[PDB]
């Protein structure tokens, strides 16, 4: 059985000579009566093979006697019967004719081989005209078409000297005709001549077809065929029913037409007709032919009376019912069961209810061996009636056999890895499956109907990895993020938050223990209040030695809850930490913290006591919800009538018709707004705190003790516009056109809806609920895509050696931070030896993992920039090592090589967008400021105004740490400068929102040159003021005349000579676009600062920013530094003239100039600056930057993007896509290989790392690293079974096959699809082990 | 931009219309011109001639019989049911223009006016014969290769000759088709002195030995060869003539065929394999037509296609073959289904039809097991797109690996039964059944390995049952009892 690797081939007709049995014959099957094959048919046993033992068709010979004697009756053999399914029979062919992949599909691959179009070719074909063979005399020409009149004209002129003709016989004749060398070196020549871009494209093209044919050997002439194959019965075949009736394939009358039109065919040309008909006929074959090979791709479709269209091949092999999907990857398993499921609370964390017959019928062999070694059961059969009897030692044989047997756990969707798990038996006189309850969470389950499935590890190799890996204990942090997935969820929470409290009010206060055991006797003997401050001595512990506990005892005045609550602990632990009413966030650190520090275990056990105190006491606890629980404020009533007394004003002014309907409708609406915030007012502070009770004292009131409040206040459930919901008016409600209704609600649930205000709240519940249905394909979609990408990733190493990667800085814009650059470090490695602000103190040997000792170590420190040995700058040819990825979450440790890092990182990113789709500027806080790349000026008020738009501002702390940083317009009005330090509250920045400024720097008169009335401009003198200036208009209002006169005021000094941009020689008066209109007059001066004129006025967003979606709107960018100046002048678009400071300056392309801009026609930027406005392109980022901007551009964005609806993932997950976006990189220079073409960066890496080493010093090629979308990046791959698995794989068969194509089942879906173990984890060993085998051969 | 073929030969065959009423009568003369000329090819042979009497006298020596080929033979047209008296007729004349004819072509040669216009008579004598089938086309397959034999030796010398010599051809052909005889050419070309004719001149002798078995085929055959060399194409002139005739009258009456055929174009086949049909039906039509019956053609055709069409649907256009006599009872059936629901108002039932359709119920019931059509694994019977039928089916031949380890452990205990057994008896035992074997012995073989006696190893099959069967060993049989 065992092979190394696959290969793709034509099939040779000597091929099919090579795989045949028989050429076939007449199509029928049977006798009516006899329901036996007949012969050279469909169904004939003598060549795919035997049905029965032994015989022939009537029964001659058999019995061994006739050994391998064939029926001369029937001429029926004498075999067994297994190789029908092995075999393939054949048909020869009474013409010739071509298949159509060769033809139909992107490029054709024959006609685009011969430089002859497609449907030249089709006129050929379909027989309607002829065409030039050879032009014998080349007064004529090969490739010619000749019409069957014109064709009349040259053979009566000519006769002998030419081959032209139609049909397949003459395409065989042309290809066979063809060299392929010349043609090659002559392309590979007449390249040189002009290698104009379409034409040198299409050179390349058929130059590799050239040399693909020569190198593969594979042939053209082989593209047309006269011997076709025949698939054997059992894959499509023809079997009863109770009635006699039968059932059949889709398929079996396509042979059946086929073999009987070349009958009819065959049978027309023993007889010599007009060709007419041969015609006909014909085309009628080739119909049939390419229908078989894909029915509803040509004509229109086929179907039986279903008038249903007939399963083509192709078909089955194709969309999800394609074998890849439906039955080769997803399949149909024996020994599982499944089950409705309940709870086990009582149980521990390893355990599962078990209905034992699930058992039973799994776990059936086992006793079976176990009878036949106690020999009860001596044989079989009456082990099966002594099943049967239900002995009780079936059951004690199977609690015998079920201990330590480990089970599997599945409940659908699976979306991320934590969708199944397994635990330990334990069994049950039920039908229904119990379970711990926590894990509701990783499932997302819930007790309402829901349903799961089991599957069983048999092999001892599955036993162990389940208890090692799926066994609960090993996983209960998301590997994603680093938090617990066992939250104690809603009634174990709140039964907590209820204990540990604090009343002042029930009794027994101030008194001491020794401990919380007497408290137990007071609480069980049922004497004190257990939510009651009193002192008491504890004993905690600390390992602050080397690992070694360190005792003491003292006192604390603490809730008896609370005391109670320290006795779980386990002795490590301050009380300070059990000082307080536990949030659920409470719980989640606790358990955090116990593992972090202690191990697993305690933490374990500690949170199973925790579930079971919870229930004790919650069950004690006392709860109910109910009408008087529910409060509805007072004060509602005239703040409603305060708002009808004001709508009835602004109606009244709406009558008298000076405000608008828009106006109107944000007055309104906001008011009403206000009235819902007033009302939440009022019956959160009614609610929250209404409680008031008194203990040893007049008054005093604290947290409220009604059940409502609680819940909202655990974390539990409820929320505040929840409880508004049932008490206040909640909000208003947007109609499915998605306006905003004018008219909120105005009672609630508790008194009782309106009849419209119900059938109002329809539209927006049935618009959520068909989203809920209906945005979970999205996901899924998206999923599959994703890991379809980057499944062939893992570690490959431990250190690949590797420099240096991105740099690490935190996202704390806008507001205050958003990433701790802590947080963001945690678990990475250093690229580099990195110090402390106290400088020269290094810690890292250039890579270290950075664990809580020195985040905080370094928290300590003001550093503020560090980098990584990246994810990307990592170098191993086929992977990475492990320290430029770091730590394992789940695990919580770095990664020993070997596992997976793709699928992890899909199951991270998509399975939470499922729910996840549903002027100036003001400082706040004192600290040092912080203005970078900046060329400003100290304005004629004596501030900062910038020039450099580049600059934005920050708030820097006293420290120098950024506490925010924001963007300031070009030219904005400021009232401070940089480096200084100023109070909080104050508005340093002002600007027009609407202005554009043209401060002058520069200080001097003004005068009215370059620019005349209505000609590059108008003359508006404005008729509010009576100072204006000459009015610039913009692209299209001034007369063009002067519209091919870049309008400039001039500034000048006292001699009229332009004052140069001062320090340099650049002389400084701007060209004026539209609306930058000026105050001043001629003769007048402006001052440094001083304009002259001013210039007045989601998850598929994921999906595009993912799939490398480049916008319409660019804001492009500066292609290189230096001068530049405006293009010809609006064919369509403007251009730019582009002038370097020493290169070449032709460089242009269109501006659509109706899109504002940014640069002007005189000003400089340097490469990479931002030149017009909208979206832009991050294929022009890694086009003119290197990796880390636009990296780090997208991290950012969806980050931020998720980070809106509260969603933590860290970044490596995002890191590891990008390197599987780039596996590719287009060559610059040639010599190596060719000159351009997309190229593996790997293997040009490989190639750089031989050939310009000291194989050279270079005859190879320099190159630029290329981008790839990802669905089609994902085709555009190596293999290309994987490429055949999920989209387009027709096309990719073709591809492969013209090549002779050869995979070599590295990937997952490679050695998945052919039933080998995994080349990694697991089978890491055993593929490596082979990997050295085929090293040592 | 049409991709329906349809089009294109509704289209083309619009380039011919309907050619009537002469035409008919046109091609017919063309046609039976040809035939007649052909015969006339048939008038004039040579020694070939010792053709007729010898291939017919084949067939009257042996009692000429009046099954299928004498329906194939001579029956001519009127411008019956055979006599065996007018046979024995015909049987005796054709003899005697041979016999008078043979000398009469030796009598000086063959250029002779009298005995030429005899032959003729012989044709006339022959030409009251119609040109009627197989054995007739078999005796022009004779010709048919004879011609063929002719120009094989033309090729061959042509190749030896022209395509070495390739410049010297003109005094060749003139003095050979001169002289044909002698080597008297040779030194006719050579007296203008050509050495390398003095090399060549040392394989003479095998030269004209090259020309002697070009002329040995001459007496292998027996030709008088410009004679048979016009009989060859004047008999393929007359063959081209229909070749071409018919092809008219073909393109004619295409809108009658694809007519017609569009009537059984309810939903049973596919419109070009019904039109394919049609044509077929035709070409036989058209291959039997007489104008003589002096009625219109479309009424011939019209019967003949009618039949291709009505049994090749049912030859073809099912998965099931159905022989036609199946057929034409269903078709008795449907039809007389519809008249007794008529006189009914009401379904028949099996036994009122098993009355009135003449035969019993056991056909009816019968045939009403059988008539139905296969369903197509494809169904999606699930409403929703969910199962195809293609999955709910069984595999219903292979294997149990639970009876596996039945039978094995069964297997396991016979051997460690056998185990305890006599060892003269083991081996019997063993051999006398097949186990652990290909084999099959039973018998003598066993006599003459062994011992000749033979029942009383019947005696010791006793023996064994009473070693074995008291309880001893029956308890693990017993296990299996239940089998
Ligand atoms: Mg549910
Ligand atoms: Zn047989
Ligand atoms: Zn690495």
């Amino acid at each position: 059985e065992e092979f190394d690797a696959i290969k793709i081939a034509l099939a040779s007709p000597d091929m099919i000579r090579s795989w045949s049995f028989g050429e076939v014959k007449k199509p029928e099957t049977i006798n009516y009566r006899t329901f036996k094959p007949e012969r050279d048919g469909l169904f004939c046993a003598r060549i795919f093979g035997p049905v029965k033992d032994y015989e022939c068709l009537c029964g001659k010979y058999k019995r061994l006697k006739h050994r391998g004697v064939i029926c001369e009756k029937c001429g029926v053999e004498v075999t067994q019967t297994k190789v029908r399914r092995e075999r393939m029979g054949h048909i020869e062919l009474a013409s010739p004719t071509a298949h159509i992949w060769f033809l139909k599909s992107l490029p054709s691959r024959i006609g685009l081989l011969l430089d002859m179009p497609l449907r030249d070719i089709e006129r050929v074909l379909y027989f309607e005209s002829y065409v030039v063979i050879e032009g014998g005399m080349t007064n004529l020409e090969r490739q010619q078409i000749l019409t069957e009149e014109q064709y009349l004209d040259a053979l009566e002129e000519f006769g002998d000297e030419f081959d032209a003709k139609m049909g397949a016989e003459a395409i065989q004749a042309l290809l066979k005709s063809m060299d392929l060398e010349q043609e090659c070196e002559q392309l590979r020549e007449e390249l040189n001549e002009t290698n104009s871009e379409t034409k040198r494209k299409k050179l390349t093209k058929r130059i590799k077809l050239l040399e693909a044919f020569v190198q593969s050997g594979n042939k053209p002439e082989w593209m047309i065929l006269t011997v076709l194959p025949v698939l054997p019965p059992d894959l499509r075949p023809l079997v009863p029913l109770d009635g006699g009736r039968f059932a059949t394939s889709d398929l079996n009358d396509l042979y059946r037409r086929v073999i009987n039109r070349n009958n009819r065919l065959k049978r027309l040309l023993d007889l010599a007709a007009p060709d007419i008909i041969v015609r006909n006929e014909k085309r009628m074959l080739q119909e049939a032919v390419d229908a078989l090979l894909d029915n509803g791709r040509r004509g229109r479709a086929i179907t039986g009376s279903n008038k249903r269209p007939l399963k083509s091949l192709a078909d089955m092999i194709k969309g999800k019912q394609g074998r890849f999907r439906q039955n080769l990857l997803g399949k149909r398993v024996d020994y599982s069961g499944r089950s409705v499921i309940t709870v086990g609370p009582y149980l521990r964390l390893h355990q599962c209810g078990l209905p034992k017959k699930m058992a039973l019928e799994l776990f059936k062999p086992f006793i079976y061996g176990k009878l036949e070694l106690r020999g009860l059961a001596t044989t079989i059969k009456a082990a099966k009636k002594m099943v049967e009897r239900e002995e009780a030692v079936v059951w004690d044989i199977l609690d015998e056999v079920i201990r330590e047997h480990p089970v599997l756990l599945n409940r659908a969707p699976t979306l991320h890895r934590l969708g199944i798990q397994a635990f330990e038996p334990v069994l049950i006189e039920g039908k229904a499956i119990q379970l711990h309850p926590l894990v509701c969470a990783a499932y997302n389950a819930d007790f309402d109907g829901d349903q799961m499935a089991v599957h069983v590890p048999l092999t001892l190799e599955a036993q162990l990895e389940a208890r090692a890996l799926m066994m609960s204990t090993n996983n209960i942090l998301s590997p994603a993020n680093g938090e617990p997935i066992i939250v104690p969820s809603q009634d174990v929470v709140l039964g907590l938050y209820y204990m540990t409290r604090d009343c002042v009010n029930a009794k027994g206060e101030g008194m001491v223990l020794t401990g919380p055991k007497e408290a137990e006797r007071l609480y069980r003997s049922g004497l004190a209040s257990l939510h009651a401050r009193v002192k008491v001595r504890i004993t905690e512990y600390e390992k602050d030695a080397n690992g070694e506990l360190v005792a003491k005892t003292s006192l604390k005045d603490t809730t008896v809850g609370r005391a109670i609550l320290w006795m779980i602990v386990p002795k490590g632990l301050p009380y300070s930490i059990v000082n307080q009413a536990l949030g659920k966030k409470a719980i989640s650190k606790m358990l955090n913290t116990c593992y972090r520090i202690l191990g697993l275990k305690p933490t374990v056990i500690f949170a199973d006591q925790i579930m079971y105190t919870g229930f004790a006491y919650a069950a004690r606890s006392g709860a109910s919800v109910g009408i008087d629980d529910m409060v509805i404020p007072e004060k509602k009533h005239e703040i409603i009538s305060e708002a009808e007394a004001e709508v009835a004003e602004i109606q009244e002014q709406f009558q008298s018709g000076l405000v608008t309907a828009g106006e109107r409708y944000n007055k309104v609406i906001d008011i009403w707004a206000a009235a819902n915030d007033r009302v939440s007012k009022a019956m959160m502070d009614n609610l929250q705190t209404e409680t008031v009770i008194n203990r040893d004292g007049q008054e005093e009131k604290q947290v409220s003790f009604n059940s409502i409040y609680m819940m909202a206040d655990s974390g539990a459930r409820g929320s505040a516009a929840q409880i508004r919901q049932l008490a206040g008016m909640r909000g208003l409600m947007a109609k499915p056109d998605g306006s905003i209704i004018e008219t909120p609600i105005t009672a609630n649930f508790r008194e009782g809806l309106n009849v419209l205000q119900y059938f109002i709240s329809t539209h927006g519940a049935r618009k959520g609920l068909a989203d809920t249905a209906l945005k979970t394909a999205n996901s899924g979609y998206l999923t599959r895509r994703l890991v379809d990408v980057a499944q062939d990733l893992v570690v490959t190493e431990d250190d690949c050696g590797t420099h240096e990667g991105i740099m690490m800085t935190p996202v704390i814009e806008g507001g205050d931070v958003k990433e701790p650059l802590r947080d963001r470090v945690l678990g990475r490695v250093t690229a580099e030896d990195v110090l402390k602000p106290g400088t020269a103190d290094i810690l890292v040997p250039r890579n270290t993992l950075l664990h809580e000792q020195w985040c905080d170590l370094l928290e300590e420190n003001s550093v503020d920039a560090v980098k990584v040995r990246s994810v990307v700058s990592c170098d191993t040819d086929f992977g990475v090592c492990a320290h430029c990825y770091g730590r394992d979450l789940a695990r919580g440790h770095i990664i020993n090589k070997g596992e997976a890092i793709g699928v992890i990182a899909a199951q991270s990113i998509g399975e939470p967008g499922t729910q996840l789709t549903m002027s100036s500027i003001q400082v706040k806080n004192k600290g040092s400021i912080k203005l970078s790349n900046v060329k400003s000026v100290v304005n004629s008020s004596g501030k900062l105004v910038i020039t450099s738009r580049n600059t934005e501002l920050k708030l820097i702390d006293e420290f120098g740490r950024t506490k925010e940083s924001y963007k300031v317009p070009y030219g904005a009005v400021l009232a401070k400068g940089d480096g200084e330090q100023v109070a909080g509250g104050e508005t340093v920045a002002n600007w027009d929102p609407h202005t554009m400024p043209v401060i002058t720097e520069v200080s001097g008169f003004v005068r009215f040159t370059d620019m005349i009335d209505g000609q590059t401009i108008t003359r508006q003198t404005d008729e509010l003021t009576g100072l204006s200036s000459l009015v610039v208009l913009d692209s299209a209002e001034r007369t063009a005349g002067g519209k091919d006169l870049r309008p400039a005021l001039k500034i000048v000094d006292a001699q009229g000579n332009d004052v140069l941009i001062p320090g340099t020689d650049m002389p400084a008066q701007y060209f004026l676009p539209g609306k930058a209109i000026v105050q001043l007059e001629d003769g007048v001066q402006i001052s440094s600062g001083d304009t002259l004129a001013r210039i007045p006025q989601g998850l598929p967003r994921v999906a595009d920013l993912f799939e490398a979606r480049r916008p319409k709107e660019p804001a492009i960018l500066a292609e290189i530094s230096g001068i530049v100046s405006f293009g010809k002048e609006t064919k369509g678009k403007r251009r730019l003239v582009i002038t370097p400071v020493d290169g070449s300056d032709p460089y242009e392309e269109m501006i659509p100039k109706w899109r504002q801009l940014n640069v002007f026609e005189g000003e400089r930027v340097e490469r990479g600056d931002v030149i017009s406005d909208g979206p832009e392109a991050p294929h022009d980022i890694l086009r003119l930057r290197g990796v880390h901007a636009v990296t780090r551009y997208i991290v950012n964005e969806v980050q931020d993007v998720y980070r809106l609806q509260g969603v933590k993932i860290n970044d490596k997950h995002i890191e590891v896509i990008v390197r599987q976006m780039l596996r590719k990189a287009t060559i610059v220079n040639a010599g190596s290989s060719d000159f351009l073409e997309g190229e593996q960066v790997e293997y040009s890496r490989v190639k750089i790392a031989n050939r310009e080493l000291e194989a050279n010093g270079k005859v190879g090629a320099t190159y630029s690293r290329d981008l790839l979308g990802i669905t089609k990046a994902s085709l555009a791959t190596e293999s290309f079974i994987s490429a055949a698995s999920f989209q387009e794989t027709t096309r990719v068969l073709t591809e492969a096959a013209v090549a002779g194509k050869r995979d070599e089942l590295r990937g997952l879906k490679e050695n998945v699809i052919v039933g080998r173990l995994i080349p990694a984890g697991t089978g890491y060993a055993y593929h490596q082990d082979r990997m050295r085998r085929r090293a040592a051969g | 931009r049409t991709t329906d073929p349809v089009r294109m030969y509704m289209r083309e065959m619009g380039t011919v219309e309907l050619l009537t009423r002469e035409g008919e009568i046109d091609i017919a003369k063309r046609i039976e011109d040809g035939i007649n000329q052909v015969q006339c090819s048939v008038a004039e042979y040579p020694e070939a001639i010792t053709y007729l009497l010898e291939q017919y006298d084949r067939v009257e020596a042996e009692e000429a019989r009046l099954s299928d080929l004498i329906t194939g033979f001579v029956d001519p047209n009127a411008e019956n049911s055979i006599d065996p008296e007018l046979a024995r007729e015909k049987f005796a004349e054709l003899r005697a223009q041979y016999v008078v004819t043979r000398d009469t072509i030796k009598a000086k040669g063959r250029s002779h006016a009298t005995a030429q216009e005899e032959i003729l008579k012989l044709s006339e004598v022959f030409k009251q014969f119609r040109l009627v089938p197989k054995q007739f086309d078999y005796l022009v397959n004779s010709m048919r290769v004879m011609m063929d034999r002719v120009r094989t030796q033309e090729r061959l010398i042509m190749k030896l000759c022209v395509e070495q010599c390739k410049m010297p051809k003109k005094n060749f052909i003139t003095l050979f088709t001169g002289n044909e005889t002698s080597d008297t050419w040779f030194n006719a070309a050579i007296a203008m002195n050509k050495p390398w004719s003095e090399k060549l001149h040392d394989v003479s002798e095998e030269v004209h030995r090259a020309l002697q078995k070009l002329q040995q085929i001459e007496e292998e055959t027996g030709l008088t060869i410009e004679q048979v060399k016009d009989i060859n194409r004047r008999m393929s002139i007359g063959e081209a003539k229909a070749r071409r005739a018919k092809k008219e009258m073909v393109e004619a009456n295409l809108r009658l065929v694809i007519s017609i055929a569009k009537k059984y174009t309810n939903r049973g086949l596919q419109f070009l394999d019904l039109i394919q049909e049609g044509n077929i039906g035709l070409m036989k039509a058209v291959d039997k037509f007489e104008y003589r019956r002096g009625y219109k053609f479309s009424t011939y055709a019209t019967w003949w296609i009618r039949q291709a069409i009505t049994r090749s649907i049912a030859d073809q256009a099912r998965t099931i073959r159905i022989p036609v006599h199946m057929i034409e009872t269903i078709n008795k059936l449907n039809r007389i289904s519809r008249q007794m629901l008529q006189e009914m108002g009401r379904e028949p039932t099996p036994e009122e039809l098993a009355e009135r359709m003449l035969m019993p119920e056991d056909k009816i019931r019968k045939v009403l097991k059988i008539a139905k059509e296969p369903i197509s694994m494809e169904t999606p019977i699930g409403d929703d797109e969910d199962s195809h039928l293609g999955d709910f089916i069984e595999d219903t031949t292979l294997e149990l690996p639970l009876d596996s380890a039945t039978t094995e452990s069964l297997r396991a205990a016979t051997h460690d039964v056998l185990a305890g057994l006599t060892a003269r008896e083991a081996k019997v035992l063993r051999m006398r059944f097949g186990i652990d074997m290909n084999t099959d012995y039973t018998l003598e073989e066993v006599g003459k390995q062994f011992d000749v006696t033979r029942e009383r190893i019947r005696q010791i099959e006793a023996k064994a049952l009473r070693k074995l069967r008291h309880p001893s060993r029956s308890e693990v049989l017993r296990s299996f009892l239940d089998d």
